């Protein structure tokens, strides 16, 4: 969408949240594919336990990705954009998309995996655009701020 | 189709 929406507000999206899992690297196709597979395996196990995966709302902006409980609108994760190293869609499953965020708590890389019926590609592009705008602001401040 | 965040490296 426009700069202004990402820059001045946020873009909301609905998704299902398969979870997050620790990875060894901040990027890479293999890394994310191994994570998505791990979390698909876990989800399948959980479904055999009678569990649904949770629905979440994502708010994407130049400041980050907020993961909300969609009914309460209560923030469950705030992934500051400058701690997100990589975002990708899954070339062999349209609905899957992911990002890698370096954890506040632990120094570990966490890959967050999600499912969107219609918007996976669009969501991934939106986070890419956020990266682009935030980096341009960063350069224009001569490397400073937050 | 993936994107690296250029800003990341400077905040680590």
């Amino acid at each position: 969408h426009t700069p202004e929406a990402l820059s001045k507000h946020f873009i909301p999206y609905n998704a299902k949240f398969l979870g997050s899992t620790e990875v060894e690297q901040p990027k890479g196709t293999e890394v994310v594919r191994d994570a998505v597979r791990k979390l698909k395996f876990a989800r399948h196990i959980k479904k055999s336990e009678g569990q649904k995966i949770p629905k979440v709302e994502l708010q994407i902006s130049i400041y980050g990705v907020k993961i909300l409980e969609p009914k309460t609108k209560e923030v469950q994760h705030n992934c500051q954009l400058h701690r997100i190293s990589f975002c990708a869609d899954d070339k062999t499953d349209k609905r899957i998309f992911t990002f890698i965020c370096k954890d506040s708590e632990s120094n570990k890389h966490l890959c967050y995996v999600f499912d969107s019926e219609k918007c996976a590609e669009e969501i991934t592009l939106t986070i890419g655009q956020a990266f682009d705008l935030a980096y341009r602001k960063f350069l224009e401040s001569g490397g400073k701020d937050v | 189709n993936g994107y690296e965040n250029p800003t990341y490296k400077f905040f680590e």
